[PDB]
């Protein structure tokens, strides 16, 4: 027996081994950055060791490809900096960790994270610069040379009786290397709500439900216009649209109490560029000359005929007023309004690009993310623009998840019940399967699952088979198998759904092999829940069939909650 | 083993110390992880 | 051994206590919870 | 604590916790549960015989010797372990068993009832014979069982098997109570008896 032991144990490895780990519970402030970036973080309550463990608080980066974080289940104890895409630090000896690997960096502190702390933390755009300090102090620079694909998020995780700061802008304490405050992407469209990381599962009301798994450099980049020829047919017809570009452009302004004038004052209400398009030479009057060529260039690039297909056809103002047509009376098509978004974004990315050389104007984003009040004046140029080409008759013509309950609960007799009720549609593919279901493959595509993919309605055993309804956000769906007469029947909010051959039983006269096992899958982005009884009053449809037809719900059977499995993204 | 990269690809990593300003404190590691033709 | 794309893992029964705010952004996860995890030595990776 | 922990893994950890740390002071105690060498001391002298029957009163003579626990230490002989943060959670695994049982969940923490019931008996028996329990605590474990339920349920073949076992020092309880109470009569009756035998 002592030479059982030497021979085997102190080795370590031949055996499994085992350690108990704390929970890591990870997070991130739903804000991606992809310039040189800048954010803080104040510490509030650590409580260092309540376990038999130095409790963990990590700070870092991570990408969107890559980083999916199952908790405690990727590689040595799981947890944060364990990725390659991971760069963590902070904790009991400050120093980091990349692979999961605590290089011993130092610092002018070498103190805990304790509840004093303030965390300063950085990134650059293209260039790997990541050092981090406590209370504006250098530690030491540390990381370098890593790939950026996706865009790099603030991560921070950590598992104690713990609450902490983030200092986004709101802030405490901010020195300036690098930099750009965190509070900087949270324009777009998009409010911040902080999330728990990627997440397979979210804990709601009635029972969990179930997301995932997900969907994912910014530089403003325009097409080129100048490589387009126009042949001298359609240069006439240009000169045409910028003649009736210059004057609407003179008639734009003057509602607003503008005048001609030699100066180029915008306060004294003179503008030079008022008087015809004749009279204007060709670099004054070139601001609707060139701007109306390489419009209908761009009208090229994009794969559209802007040619001959109908012939080309009041407010009296303070120097030129002439009248043009009834232009907002043809109608565009949708076509055409898109190309109009398309003038938009084209002409707006050359000024984001050629404001590269010049710090940093708060319009150097491209054309969609910026915010939609600078999206009008783009637009109203070019949807007038647009209304100029059909008021002269020139027409414009342009991976998923896999769920499975307790392989335990492969239940083997007797009519059972769960039910499905589905809050977001897509991919949602619904069921049954044995335990044989592979899910390396996709759910429902083999002998050995009866699925329903219930939005787009078709059901799935070997492929293709149509059937039923598709539902509506707020349907429960309700899986229903009879063990004896070897049949499956479907509903839809306890509304029993038809075969396209003529009966309610949906999957019928297959063969109980080793169980069956309630199965649904999730498509890109959507969400749904799997009620699995324990508080049966919940089970909405039931009450209606169900009962009546003599069916079984799983936590009758159960006290706890029923494990179920997905395959990860990983 | 930490590598979780199924693309058809090279894709991956370095580490510096540093001197309380560095000054050199460079030269750690490379891996990630290896590729040749 | 190869990278096969996905194979079955846990729902994981209790994971998360998570608060958060806007106005400072008060992060906050309270219960000490543990895995009951191995690992295996040999192609290392860790399983609970 | 683990319930969703499987059946085989239920069983072993158990029997490792006894064979770890409890498995020799109970086997220690296996042999001289048979004893019964008793001292002549007052608290010997005091026991009652009687309820004015309990299983479970602790008047606790005659020796049964003592487990001395040596800290797990690598600088060199009984490991040691929470005793005391055990044995409540004993107490807290048995309810979280016999109500889960009595309100019959067919979850079974470990997968069958054999590995829900059997491995936590058995914890629960070794640490019954070890001394533990201080004798409030085996009141609600008799309020558990007798009610006076566990006992009153259906149980597999070695579940009642160990329950078999369970109730056999709970029988060798009443046996040593009656020892404990029949020196209890005769130091008092000897020394009646000495002066009959010198009368002469």
């Amino acid at each position: 027996q002592h030479l059982i032991c030497d021979n085997l144990l102190p080795g370590r490895d031949l055996l499994l081994q085992t350690r108990l780990v704390n929970h890591v519970s990870s997070m991130r402030p739903n804000i991606f950055l992809g310039k040189k970036w800048y954010y803080e973080l104040m510490v509030d309550h650590t409580e260092p060791f309540v376990t038999a463990e130095a409790t963990h608080l990590r700070v870092g980066w991570a990408s969107t490809e890559g980083y999916s974080p199952y908790p405690g289940g990727g590689e040595e104890w799981g947890g944060n900096g364990v990725g390659d895409d991971l760069f963590s630090y902070g904790f009991d000896g400050l120093h980091l960790w990349s692979g999961c690997i605590a290089r011993t960096v130092s610092s002018p502190n070498q103190h805990l994270l304790r509840t004093d702390d303030v965390i300063s933390c950085c990134l650059d755009l293209s260039a790997p610069s990541i050092s981090f300090r406590i209370n504006g102090q250098p530690v030491q620079g540390m990381f370098e040379n890593f790939n950026i694909d996706g865009l790099f998020f603030p991560v921070v995780s950590f598992s104690a009786g713990i609450k902490v700061r983030f200092l986004l802008g709101e802030f405490k304490f901010l020195p300036p290397p690098g930099y750009a405050p965190c509070y900087e992407a949270v324009l777009p469209k998009e409010k911040l709500k902080v999330e728990h990381s990627r997440e397979y599962k979210q804990e709601r009301t009635y029972t969990r439900d179930l997301l995932g798994p997900t969907v994912s450099a910014f530089t403003p980049i325009p097409v080129d216009t100048s490589q387009i020829v126009l042949p001298p047919h359609l240069e006439r017809i240009r000169e045409k649209l910028a003649e009736n570009i210059h004057e609407l452009w003179v008639m734009n302004k003057i509602e607003l109490g503008w005048q001609y004038g030699p100066v180029r004052d915008d306060n004294k209400r003179q503008h030079p560029c008022l008087v015809e398009f004749s009279k204007l030479p060709e670099q004054e009057r070139n601001y609707n000359l060139q701007m109306s060529l390489e419009t209908l260039k761009t009208l090229l690039a994009l794969g559209c005929h802007v040619g001959i297909s109908d012939e080309h056809a009041y407010q009296l103002t303070s120097g030129y007023k002439p009248a043009p047509m009834d232009l907002s009376f043809i109608k565009l098509t949708p076509s055409q309004e898109a190309m109009v978004d398309k003038l938009a974004e084209n002409a707006h990315n050359v000024w984001a690009r050629d404001r590269i050389r010049q710090r940093r104007n708060p319009r150097l984003v491209p054309y969609a993310l910026l915010d939609d009040r600078t999206k009008k004046s783009n637009k109203d140029s070019l949807r007038e623009a647009v209304r100029t080409l059909l008021g002269y008759g020139y027409n414009l013509e342009a991976r998923f998840r896999i769920f499975r309950a307790e392989k335990t609960y492969a239940v083997k007799a007797g009519r059972w019940y769960f039910e499905f009720e589905a809050v977001t549609a897509g991919d949602m593919r619904v069921g049954w399967s044995r335990p044989g279901c592979q899910p390396d493959q996709e759910l429902g595509s083999d002998e050995r699952a009866f699925a329903f993919d219930g939005f787009k309605a078709q059901r799935w055993h070997q492929g293709n088979e149509h059937y039923g309804r598709s539902w509506q956000a707020g349907d429960v769906v309700g899986c229903m198998v009879d063990m004896t007469e070897h049949t499956m029947m479907f509903t839809l909010n306890g509304e029993i759904l038809l075969d396209d051959s003529g009966s309610e039983l949906a999957f019928k006269d297959f063969d109980v092999g080793d169980g069956f096992i309630p199965v649904c899958s999730l498509g890109v982005a959507q969400v749904g829940r799997m009620n699995f009884g324990k508080d049966v009053s919940t089970l909405k449809y039931f009450t209606i069939c169900g009962l009546q037809e003599g069916y079984e719900p799983f936590a009758v059977n159960t006290n706890r909650d029923i494990t179920m499995w997905l395959s990860k993204r990983l | 083993s930490d590598f979780h990269q199924y693309d058809t690809a090279f894709d991956l990593v370095t580490v510096t110390l540093g001197d309380e300003k560095g000054k050199v404190h460079e030269s750690i590691k490379r891996s990630n992880y290896m590729v040749c033709a | 051994h190869v990278l096969w794309s996905r194979m079955p893992n846990q729902f994981l029964k209790v994971d998360v206590s998570r608060i958060s705010e806007r106005q400072g952004w008060l992060v906050q996860c309270l219960e000490p919870l543990q895995f009951m995890s191995l690992h295996i030595p040999e192609e290392n990776r860790s399983v609970d | 604590e683990n319930k969703y922990m499987p059946g085989l893994l239920r069983a072993g950890y158990y029997d490792l916790l006894i064979d770890i740390h409890l498995s020799s002071y109970a086997t220690a105690r296996l042999m001289m549960n048979n004893e019964f060498i008793v001292p002549m001391t007052e608290e010997t002298k005091s026991i009652t015989l009687f309820p004015d029957g309990l299983p479970g009163i602790g008047l606790s003579t005659s020796l049964r010797p003592r487990m001395q626990f040596s800290s797990p230490s690598f600088v060199s002989y009984s490991p040691e372990f929470p005793l005391d943060i055990l044995k409540a959670k004993t107490i807290q695994m048995l309810t979280e068993a016999v109500q889960e049982g009595s309100l019959h969940a067919r979850d079974p923490v470990g997968g069958t009832t054999e590995f829900l019931f059997v491995p936590l008996i058995k914890l629960f028996y070794t640490l019954l014979i070890m001394g533990i329990f201080h004798n409030e605590d085996l009141k609600h474990i008799l309020q558990l069982i007798e009610p006076s339920g566990l006992l009153q349920m259906k149980l597999p073949e070695p579940v009642k098997l160990q329950m078999c076992l369970l109730l056999q020092y709970l029988c060798d309880c009443q046996v040593r109570h009656r020892i404990e109470a029949i020196v209890a009569f005769s130091d008092d009756f000897v020394a009646k008896l000495q002066d009959n035998q010198r009368f002469r």
